[PDB]
RNA sequence: AACAGUGGUAGGAGAGCGUUCUAAGGGCUGUGAAGCCAGACCGGAAGGACUGGUGGAGCGCUUAGAAGUGAGAAUGCCGGU
RNA sequence: UAUCCUUGGGAGUCAGACUGCGAGUGAUAUCCGUAGUCGAAAGGGAAACAGCCCAGACCGCCAGCUAAGGUCCCAAAG
RNA sequence: GACCGAUAGUGAACCAGUACCGUGAGGGAAAGGUGAAAAGCACCCCGGAAGGGGAGUGAAAGAGAUCCUGAAACCGUGUGCCUACAAGUAGUCAGAGCCCGUUAACGGGUGAUGGCGUGCCUUUUGUAGAAUGAACCGGCGAGUUACGAUCUCGUGCAAGGUU
């Protein structure tokens, strides 16, 4: 028999296109570019989910540092305090606390100077 | 106002509100406890040095389902290599009634 | 010298802002003529506010 | 509202939308003067579109004049007939011979 | 989850004497308060720096020889346009300008970065205009 | 295909250089491969039929589908006799006639009937008998049938 | 369960998704089928449902069989713009 | 430490590139032996830079420790 | 008939070896569908007419003569969010403000700002290329069948197997 093949192209085509909804100009009309940049926009997730874990870190030791350094201690020294006055194990996103409770923050500066001298 | 750690992630908690965390293995309805009370705030603060001795928070659990789909797809230009899979995250979720310093 | 590629939409769109016309002369009926044009005549009666003509 | 439309009028569109830009939103009264004053080809066709939509919308709904506005008024395009020109050297050229179809509302304000 | 800033911030306002101090360790430390690196509330895509103030500007100090061999070029974009000035020239004749450029060239680019700038005000000699904001003084820590 | 289809046989006319107007990516043009004639049939060795038809008439036999009765005559061709005579027994869906020789009046009385199909002992066959639900058969036609077998 | 492993072109091996036709059973349609349009649903992928509009008479599910079996590129062919 | 042999079924490939280490040339202004990487390999450092240095991507996390390289501001850290 | 169903099947489902091209031999197309039934829109209004708005037939007039269904490219009208100091393979991750309210789901649309980021295929030792190819959309378009050779798997019988 004679397959003509018709309504399997248009269904399969009209998917990407849905998925290129919002894209400027041609590029969410034509089938070729959209199919084009649905392509590209699909590894460049995967190179971000990996970089959002490590620009998050950035942002929590710059708050830490400028938080430390309104106590007179430095980023370097109060981590080596606080990795030395016992362990305290606090990730740098929960030690932002600084930003909200600022009077825990120095008590746990003021821990770790003394242990530090 | 406490500091847990779960999960292999750290959250902070305070009674009333509700968190997402790692998948904890239990039906939904009954009661967990987390031991890993890191710090403990308001009003009198304590600092335990690994942990804060003789601490546990209780929390039960009402839900146990997975994320919005993520649909990973990778490819290598003009090598002729594409992949493509599906994702769907499981989580638990948990409301604190009793810090329980 | 050919076109080197085809210009979008956008680009068109843009090229037509100033390619429109003009709203007329308007001015006051001549011996109750019909709306006639600044400095001529009526439509009705070639009036000019009134003083016909032609 | 009463509702003009003329299909197929030998006139290209982008030619006719130059004046219907003019007469849009506008009272009855005032875009019938601006027609009669501007000397292009598309306006004896729109005026008698405008005219035909006055006519219906004052016998068949029972409607005033002197309270109409243009509510609504576009031009669309339509069948396209193409002839050949030949030019030098033995080749041939097209020509696109355009329609268009012409809509006008009009409603009490 | 933690917290960005969006507009609900307070610009506080330092008045800075650049007299003795160098070059370059004085720009470094004035852009770095600029930026609003020194308050735990920082955050990239948000201004939340404060508004600096410079007074007596034409006593900055250079060291080594550069007062006479450090130059600064300029392009017109005509065929043979270079204009250059040494930086005593500089010093003498437009003091604000040199430390307006040492202060731009140490900031990022970009928008932000061009809105940022705006909030420096450098003045010759010991006197400014900016009394209404009650002005703090501010040594340089660094 | 490409050879069998009127016209062609010259070039058409920086274009690509076709060279037929019957080539397969041209608007009329030849097939390529495609249907041709020919014919789907092969054979088993003998012991396997035989084999086979032994296993589709004890398969009936396992679970009590094959009616067996003394004889079956009929003395005028008529279509209600025969309905009749199928109702009397517990047929009710399709069923298979098997008798030994041929009967006339047999066959012609339950030809028109929708699921009766009516075969001598020397017409059997797999298909048959394993399409058909319920198998009637007279004991002369179950002797014939054991001495071919 | 406990251990161990999972980049990949030319290539070798395995498991699957879809389209048209045929055979039996089982059953959906004028109280609205195929097709078309929209949506914030479901699977690990190829893919599959569920609601609403249009449409106005034919279609699908389970197990097998047979193939004119799946299109983004050939200065591809035809048509429309 | 887990690779090795024999038989049988399928292949593709057929006188590649650069960088270190030891010998012989143009005119030490290509040759052979040996090791690596790219070809078929993403990530971090050399400002950008197939072949150099570190190191091998099943997927998710707003968790932690380090390699090459670094800690005045662009740009995280003296 | 486990053959096609209007780019398929004869070149030709339609006044087809016709129209058209060539001095001549010769080459050689495109083009199916109102409705069960013409009951194919009497009559009124605008208009020179074409074309429209009412009334009417009909289950449907958005079935009105290229008339079942009516996708994409292409052309327009209205509106919610943004836009006139800004350097751009335009997307992806983070994110204020504004507008909504779904197959209730750790919802939808838009998007100031910050980080990163040299299209697709072919070929080559190596391509972002200034090496080749594509104006866009839609349809058609490439590993088969017959007879022999050898190997794997399955079934029947077995010193026999088989027409």
């Amino acid at each position: 028999p004679r397959v003509k093949g018709g309504t399997v192209t248009r269904k399969r085509r009209k998917k990407v296109l849905k998925l290129a909804k919002g894209y400027f100009g041609s590029k969410h009309t034509l089938y070729k570019v959209a199919n084009q940049q649905v392509m590209k926009s699909g590894n460049y997730a995967f190179r971000d989910r990996r970089q959002k874990k490590r620009d998050f870190r950035k942002l929590w030791i710059t708050r830490i540092n400028a938080a430390a350094r309104m106590n007179g201690l430095s980023y370097s020294r109060l981590m080596h305090g606080l990795k030395l006055s016992g362990i305290e194990v606090n990730r740098k996103m929960l030690a932002d606390l600084a930003v909200n409770d600022l009077t825990a923050f120095n008590q746990l500066a003021d821990a770790a100077k003394a242990q530090l001298n | 106002y406490a500091i847990i750690k779960t999960g292999g992630k750290q959250i902070k908690v305070e009674e009333g509100q509700t968190v997402y965390i790692e998948k904890l293995a239990a039906e939904a309805g009954e009661t967990v406890t987390f031991e890993d009370v890191l710090f403990v705030g308001g009003d009198n603060v304590k600092v335990g040095n690994p942990t804060v001795e003789g601490a546990t928070v209780t929390a039960k659990v009402e839900k146990q389902g997975r994320a919005k789909k993520i649909t990973v797809f990778r490819y290598k230009p003009k090598k002729n290599v594409h992949k493509k899979q599906g994702h769907r995250q499981p989580y638990t979720k948990v409301t604190i009634e009793k810090i329980n310093a | 010298a050919v076109p080197f590629r085809r210009t979008s939409k956008m680009k068109k769109r843009l090229r037509r802002t100033h390619f429109k016309l003009n709203v007329p002369g308007m001015t006051e009926c001549p011996s109750c003529g019909e709306m006639k044009l600044s400095h001529r005549v009526c439509k009705a009666c070639g009036s000019y506010n009134g003083k016909d003509i032609n | 509202q009463a509702k003009a439309v003329a299909r197929t009028v030998r006139i290209a569109p982008r030619k006719a939308r130059l004046v219907m830009d003019l007469i849009r939103g506008k009272q009855v009264g005032e875009a019938v003067s601006i027609l009669n004053l501007t000397p292009r080809a598309a306006s004896p066709i729109i005026e008698k579109v405008l005219k035909s939509a006055i006519a219906n919308a004052e016998h068949n709904y029972e409607m005033d004049a002197n309270n109409l506005v243009i509510s609504q008024a576009f031009v669309d395009e339509g069948p396209t007939l193409k002839r050949f020109r030949p030019r030098a050297m033995g080749r041939a050229s097209q020509i696109n011979k355009r329609t268009s179809h012409i809509t006008i509302v009009v409603s009490e304000k | 989850t933690p917290m960005a800033n969006a507009s609900t911030i307070e610009r506080k306002w330092l008045v800075v004497d650049a007299a003795g101090k160098t070059l370059g360790r004085l720009s470094s430390e004035v852009a770095a308060i600029l930026r609003g690196k020194h308050k735990p509330t920082y955050t990239p895509h948000v201004d939340t720096g404060d508004h600096v103030i410079i007074i007596n500007a034409e006593k900055i100090e250079l060291t080594g020889k550069k007062l006479t061999d450090k130059i600064y070029y300029r392009h017109t974009q005509h065929p043979g346009g270079l204009k250059s000035r040494t930086a005593l020239e500089m010093r003498t004749n437009y003091p604000e300008k040199m430390l307006e450029l040492a202060i731009k060239g140490m900031l990022p680019k970009g928008s932000l970065g061009r809105q940022m700038f705006k909030k420096l005000n450098v003045y010759r000699g010991s006197e400014h205009p900016h009394e209404a904001q009650k002005p703090e003084v501010y040594e340089l820590r660094g | 295909n490409r050879s069998e289809v009127r016209g062609g046989g010259r070039k058409p006319w920086g274009r690509a250089r076709q060279g037929s107007i019957r080539s397969p990516q041209w608007r009329g043009g030849g097939v390529v491969f495609g249907p041709t004639p020919r014919s789907y049939s092969y054979k088993l060795p003998k012991k396997v039929r035989r084999l086979a038809i032994k296993s589709v008439l004890s398969s009936k036999v396992i679970d009590n589908n094959i009616i067996v009765l003394e004889d079956l005559t009929l003395d005028t061709a008529k279509t209600k006799e025969m309905a009749a005579i199928l109702k009397g027994l517990s047929v009710e869906k399709k069923a298979l006639i098997v008798t030994a020789d041929a009967n006339e009046a047999v066959a012609l009385s339950a030809r028109n009937i929708p699921g009766v199909t009516v075969v001598e002992a020397n017409g059997i066959n797999v298909l048959d008998v394993v399409n058909h639900e319920k198998l009637l058969i007279t004991k002369a036609a179950v002797e014939k049938v054991e001495e071919v077998l």
